[PDB]
């Protein structure tokens, strides 16, 4: 007869959940993501192939990539916990222009001083987007916007918005499961299965429209949808080559600190050196448009001998309609009309440098996570600030048309912030190991 | 010698002899500051204790504790699974067979149990 | 079948039929919010666990890890309880036991592990 | 008798001789405010698990659970200790002994393991 | 042949660090260490003696020296945390002369009330060094100091900074070594080594210049430092006889009770009953002048036939230039030139009361471990207070001269606040115990 045997380190899993915890080469100056306070990241991470292993992957499915959106997010909250509160800054603001150029707003106000028994009178300019006019003094009176909302906490100058790679590593007894398939769209069986301890370095880089400093396809234009045929998903593709961007912050404010209160300090833009000049971002037009090509073509593959057209974002929020990011302190609003501009035939060809240039918004008082209150108020940076990135994956949105013409057009669209995540988590699985195994032999020999 | 869980492709039989490299990862600053960060990693250390000590107390009371392989008095039915003792070592994997007894997975659990405490009870406790 | 610890009221040889029903349920959302509730939950699992290890390691020392019941090699002193064989499996309770050798309770623990250590070097150790 | 860690000074052969009382200190208000001080003694129990999971981890899957002393299959490689037997046993202490195979110790735990996965396989698992 | 054989419970260790918590006879009003909150101590506490063990120790490169002074100021911090912070005392302070006698200023002021509608006029006695003039308005128009850097958070009066001793306990699987050798200078191999799971009672007693309630040295005055020959290094001098100081505050305060908000009062003193005190500290000058003369021929067998000179400190700030301590509830800061004022020759020997006296400044505004802002206001002790010490070691510093002088010249220096710490905790070092051994034998017989 047979008898039942149990083993024990059997190599087998299953779906499953767990608290991820970070993992990161630690080292200086802190970063809004507190990653000098997690783990450190080990110098030669293993890596495993599972030979004769296939998989079943489901990026829109995984869990990853919604805890990972709450971590993010509590880290934000967590590094604007300490920093000041700018609630005595909601007050009647008397603003006249700078001394199109109505970008900036040369306001003066009132404010508290560290003496409970005095007050001061400051001026500093603003940004247009983050005013607001009362209307009841029609075009000299204004307040900050989101004032009638929440209180925005400033946020703390000593830490920077720079987004070092952080690594996803999995507790004991459970495993990342990482697929290696050529071209793999992040759905379906993987026929090239590998296994790791903690996630690649992954870098949150908060972008719309665009993902900037992400991971570069392998060998072809990838396109990934839970849905493609469906007009209300959003289409994520990533890019072979990298196509590089350059942004600038012409303007040369200098910085000032007003004592709001005993013990702090709010920072604010002062005058202006030299003259108004608007910010920008250039990015080559050969090496932009051929992948458009690339793009359109790709994309022509699920649906048919259709043509491709791109057109500008239909219209709504500013940052969902202009392409938002930050150069390491300042959140930048471009509007990608320039880029999402044309038409591909089924023969249509590319065919200097001929940059183009993108027109660009700043805005200090902002939601990062489109939640109601709980706005952030960006202090200055002193100086020209220049910031390059690598464009490496497009964020679509195709419209809701009868479909039965020769033509679909596509847009930029800004989706949900976890999109962004996805891009990245797309290759990755957590999975909870069993080791404890049932199986019978002919033992009690 | 492949390294933790890289024997998850081959056969039953095969993926056996390696069992050491996977129940030796089942467990792998002083200060903690009960951060985002630390929070996830004390639940995380907590949860890693917790798994590998479920699983350490069923070898307990099964009588297999610290033997990586052991044999129990429980028949194997065959109502549970018919496959012959050939191709379920040599030709099916461990991936394929957990699907296949998890529907009596806990029933294997509570009769191995009962038959190691009966028959502790009948070889100790002599009077 | 009593369910767990349901043979508390039967005799002591009738209730050691049934350890592993206790022995069993020493052990028994992902996330945690560190709240009021998620607080205690978490010391509730924490002191679960070294409950479960400090009655563990005692076994360990003793040589009898992995089995519900061992015999040691600590003769029983008759002044501990003078009772005899049979009154003392067919007619006490564990629970009217427990407090009769409470007061020797840890005096028999200690006893315990010489009596396992010098075993095991007289047996190991050759040189 | 000494107490805990009292044996250090004597020599290696007279040092096993108190092991338990070793072995038995490695573990040893039901609320938790989780202060400064609550923190901290949160951390240090849960510290305190690990270490003795952590040691206890490698016994079992060595095949040596519940055992102070024990002997595997592995054979002593003159190549990392050159010493006899006599001076080792009777003239040296553990403290001196362990800096000098701090070295070799990483290999020597590896070496344990398929030593005894492979013999676990080659007794166990007859087809 | 031998087999490899591996050993449990071996006694062995290593050095180590770790998260050590606190124990102590906790058993009442509560106070600013939170001792009720921690384990409670053993009432027979257990210690082993190493026999044949030799153990090598290093006070300067401790681990618990650093742990602690965290542990002390996140206590600090803590226990400041529920009271009332005094926002709104940060107004114009006209003071004059109360009815040298300046050291106290009869100010008066406008404060807040319960009702958000209605203000209220007060007055309240404030020491000299608790005052800045804003120098805008001459003899009048004060403000707290440190106002312009950070509010000040009002000791809760039902907490007591009595320093009640607190045991230092290790983790399971971890030991404290304690060294027993006569008359150890802290650095070295220890020739009497010892063990224990808890240190023992120390008193957090924050002192400058000065240790009191301090352990005693066994036989011999103890010098330590790491590098006695550096000038940059501070010394640490142990006595062997208590030199008792008796210190008090002759003033009679009568407290008084102001309402500035809904729930939360602020504490200051009223008018003085009597006329005004200098407050002072006395001491033996036989008892006193003695151990100098002890302090100095220790000294010197490490400067040759070098005489010894004692002087006050070069100056600076006034915790470091003054002897700071607290009598439960009030910070004192005594000048020191009375007692380190002589010169002590090779042959010099010492040779009725006549005590001496120590002027005396308080303050309620302090910031205890130097930090730049979170500054606290220590609230008035109602009546006279007295309180005596036991000055069991001396802080010490030795000034960068030629080398090529007969004399070497000696300064109280208050040092780093971790020097506290270090004279209490130099007899121990944690390590941590690997039970896992392994060796070889003639087994499998
Ligand atoms: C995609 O990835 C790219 C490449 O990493 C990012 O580009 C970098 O962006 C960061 C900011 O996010 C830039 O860093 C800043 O650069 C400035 C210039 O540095 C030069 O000058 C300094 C002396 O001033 C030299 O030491 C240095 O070697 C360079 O020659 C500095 O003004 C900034 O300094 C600030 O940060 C440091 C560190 O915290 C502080 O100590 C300073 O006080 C100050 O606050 C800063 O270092 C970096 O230069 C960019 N690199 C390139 C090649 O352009 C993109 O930003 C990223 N894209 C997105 C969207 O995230
Ligand atoms: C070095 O160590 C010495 C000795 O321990 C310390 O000296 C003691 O200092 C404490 C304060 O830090 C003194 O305690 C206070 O004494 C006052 C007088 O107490 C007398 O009267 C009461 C009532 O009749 C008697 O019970 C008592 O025996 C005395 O005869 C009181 O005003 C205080 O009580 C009030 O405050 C405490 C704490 O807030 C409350 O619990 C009480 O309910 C009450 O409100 C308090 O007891 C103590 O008297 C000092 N002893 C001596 C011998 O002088 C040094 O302070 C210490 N040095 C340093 C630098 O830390
Ligand atoms: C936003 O709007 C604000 C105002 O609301 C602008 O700030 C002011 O800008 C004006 C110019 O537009 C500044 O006035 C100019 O300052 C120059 C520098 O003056 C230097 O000399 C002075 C010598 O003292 C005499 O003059 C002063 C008055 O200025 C008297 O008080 C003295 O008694 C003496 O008579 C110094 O005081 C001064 O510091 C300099 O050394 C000069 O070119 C001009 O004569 C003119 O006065 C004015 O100072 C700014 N005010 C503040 C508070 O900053 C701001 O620029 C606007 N921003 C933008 C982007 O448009
Ligand atoms: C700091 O500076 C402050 C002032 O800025 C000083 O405080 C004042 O000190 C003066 C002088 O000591 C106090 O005035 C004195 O009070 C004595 C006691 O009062 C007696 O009469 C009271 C009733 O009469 C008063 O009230 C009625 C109305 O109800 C009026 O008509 C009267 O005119 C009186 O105001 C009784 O209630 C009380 O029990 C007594 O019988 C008295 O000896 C003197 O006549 C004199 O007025 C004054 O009250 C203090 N003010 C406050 C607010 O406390 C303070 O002392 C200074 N501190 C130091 C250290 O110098
Ligand atoms: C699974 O995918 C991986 C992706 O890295 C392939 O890796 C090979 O790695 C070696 C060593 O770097 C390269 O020289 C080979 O060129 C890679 N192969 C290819 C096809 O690019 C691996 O070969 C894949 N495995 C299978 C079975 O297809
Ligand atoms: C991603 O690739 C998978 C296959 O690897 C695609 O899944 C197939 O989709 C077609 C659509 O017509 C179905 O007929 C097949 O049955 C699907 N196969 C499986 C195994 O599910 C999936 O559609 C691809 N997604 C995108 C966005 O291209
Ligand atoms: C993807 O979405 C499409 C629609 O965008 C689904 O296909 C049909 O959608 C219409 C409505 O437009 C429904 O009435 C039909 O029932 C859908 N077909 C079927 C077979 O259900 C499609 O099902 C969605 N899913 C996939 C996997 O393609
Ligand atoms: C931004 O403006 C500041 C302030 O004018 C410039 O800093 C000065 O640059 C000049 C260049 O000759 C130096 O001589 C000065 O010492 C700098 N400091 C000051 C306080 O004037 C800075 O160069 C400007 N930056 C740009 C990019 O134009
Ligand atoms: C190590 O130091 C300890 C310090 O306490 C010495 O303790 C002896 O303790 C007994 C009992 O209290 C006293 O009577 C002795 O006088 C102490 N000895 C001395 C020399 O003071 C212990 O003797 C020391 N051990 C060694 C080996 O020197
Ligand atoms: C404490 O005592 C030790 C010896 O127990 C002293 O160690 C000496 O340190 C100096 C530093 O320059 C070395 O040159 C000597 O060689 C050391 N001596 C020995 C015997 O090792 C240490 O200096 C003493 N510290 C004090 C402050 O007196
Ligand atoms: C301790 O300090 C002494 C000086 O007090 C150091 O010895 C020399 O100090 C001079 C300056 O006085 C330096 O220029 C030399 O380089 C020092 N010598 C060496 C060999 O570095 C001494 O090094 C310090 N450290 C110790 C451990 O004694
Ligand atoms: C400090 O001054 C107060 C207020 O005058 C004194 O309090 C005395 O307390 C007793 C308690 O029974 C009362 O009966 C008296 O009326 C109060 N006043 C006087 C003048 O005695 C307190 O005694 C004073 N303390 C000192 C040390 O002088
Ligand atoms: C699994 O991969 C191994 C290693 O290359 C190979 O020997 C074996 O034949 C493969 N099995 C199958 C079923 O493909
Ligand atoms: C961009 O697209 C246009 C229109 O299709 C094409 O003629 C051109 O070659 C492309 N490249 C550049 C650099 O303009
Ligand atoms: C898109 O382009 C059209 C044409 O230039 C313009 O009118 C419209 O405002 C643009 N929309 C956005 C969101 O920029
Ligand atoms: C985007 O750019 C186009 C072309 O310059 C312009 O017509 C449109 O108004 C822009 N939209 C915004 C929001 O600036
Ligand atoms: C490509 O084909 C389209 C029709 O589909 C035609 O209008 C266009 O001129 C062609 N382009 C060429 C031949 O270059
Ligand atoms: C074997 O399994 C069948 C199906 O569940 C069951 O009816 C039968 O009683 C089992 N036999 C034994 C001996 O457990
Ligand atoms: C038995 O117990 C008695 C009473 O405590 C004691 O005196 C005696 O020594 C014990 N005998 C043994 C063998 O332990
Ligand atoms: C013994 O150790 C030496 C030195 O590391 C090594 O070369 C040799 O292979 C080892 N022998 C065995 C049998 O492990
Ligand atoms: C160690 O101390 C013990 C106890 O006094 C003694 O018997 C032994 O000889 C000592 N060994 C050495 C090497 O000093
Ligand atoms: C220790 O003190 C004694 C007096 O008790 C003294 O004679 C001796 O010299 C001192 N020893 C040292 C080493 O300082
Ligand atoms: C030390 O004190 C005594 C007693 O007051 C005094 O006679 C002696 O002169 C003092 N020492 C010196 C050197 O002043
Ligand atoms: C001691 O030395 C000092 C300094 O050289 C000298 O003035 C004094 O007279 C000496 N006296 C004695 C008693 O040796």
């Amino acid at each position: 007869n047979l008898w039942v045997t149990v083993y024990y380190g059997v190599p087998v899993w299953r779906d499953a959940e767990t608290t991820l915890f970070c993992a990161s080469d630690a080292k200086e100056k802190h970063n809004v993501w507190a990653t000098h306070a997690c783990v450190p990241t080990d110098p030669n991470p293993q890596e495993i192939h599972l030979d004769n292993v296939t998989e079943k992957f489901n990026m829109w499915k995984n869990n990853m990539v919604e805890q990972m959106h709450t971590d993010i997010i509590s880290l934000w909250d967590q590094s604007l916990k300490p920093c000041v509160k700018l609630t005595p800054l909601c007050v009647t603001l008397h603003c006249t222009n700078v001394t199109d150029r109505e970008e900036l707003k040369n306001c003066s106000f009132n404010m508290t001083t560290e003496l409970r028994d005095k007050r001061q009178k400051v001026y500093s300019l603003f940004y247009r987007l983050d005013i607001v006019p009362i209307n009841e003094s029609q075009g000299s009176e204004y307040r900050l916007i989101n004032c009638n909302t929440s209180a925005c906490t400033q946020a703390c100058p000593k830490v920077s918005f720079e987004p070092i790679p952080i690594h996803y590593c999995a507790p004991a007894g459970f495993a990342i499961l990482k697929c290696k398939d050529e071209g793999f769209n992040g759905t379906g069986l993987c026929k090239n299965v590998s296994t790791v301890q903690c996630t690649h370095g992954i870098k949150p880089v908060v972008s719309t429209q665009l993902l900037l400093n992400g991971s570069l396809a392998e060998k072809n234009i990838t396109i990934r949808s839970e849905n493609i045929t469906n007009n209300a998903k959003i289409i994520i593709v990533q890019l072979v080559q990298p196509v590089t961007i350059k942004c600038i912050r012409p303007n040369n404010y200098t910085r000032k600190s007003i004592r709001i209160g005993p013990g702090q300090a709010f920072y604010a833009m002062g005058d202006i050196i030299g003259d108004i000049r608007q910010a920008h971002c250039n990015v080559s037009r050969s090496r932009w448009n051929k992948t458009l090509q690339e793009v359109a073509e790709k994309l022509r593959t699920y649906f048919g001998n259709k043509t491709i057209i791109f057109a500008n974002s239909s219209g709504g929020d500013l940052e969902i309609t202009t392409h938002s990011f930050n150069c390491g302190g300042e959140f930048f609003y471009c509007n990608t009309s320039g880029l999402f501009n044309s038409t591909w035939y089924v023969n249509s060809t590319w065919n200097s440098n001929d940059t183009i240039t993108l027109p660009c918004r700043i805005k200090q008082i902002i939601n990062m996570w489109q939640r109601a209150g709980q706005c952030m108020y960006a202090p200055p940076i002193p100086g020209v600030i220049k910031c390059e990135s690598n464009i490496t994956g497009l964020l679509l949105t195709r419209d809701g048309g009868k479909d039965n013409n020769v033509n679909e057009t596509f847009r930029p669209g800004g989706g949900d912030m976890r999109d962004n995540w996805r891009s990245e988590l797309y290759k990755y699985k957590v999975v909870e190991i069993e080791p404890l195994g049932v199986a019978p032999t002919r033992c009690k020999r | 010698r492949r390294g933790f869980l890289g024997a998850a492709g081959s056969t039953m039989g095969a993926a056996s002899i390696t069992l050491t490299v996977q129940a030796r990862q089942l467990l792998s600053q002083h200060l903690l500051k009960l951060g985002v960060w630390g929070i996830k990693q004390l639940q995380a250390r907590v949860l890693a204790v917790e798994r590998y000590l479920r699983d350490q107390q069923l070898l307990g009371i099964w009588g297999c504790s610290g033997k990586l392989i052991c044999c129990t008095n429980v028949p194997w039915n065959s109502s549970w699974s018919n496959k012959s003792l050939d191709e379920i070592w040599n030709n099916m994997t461990w991936l394929q067979w957990d699907k296949e007894i998890g529907n009596y997975t806990q029933l294997i659990y509570r009769l191995i149990e009962e038959s190691q405490n009966q028959q502790e009870k009948n070889e100790k406790e002599l009077l």
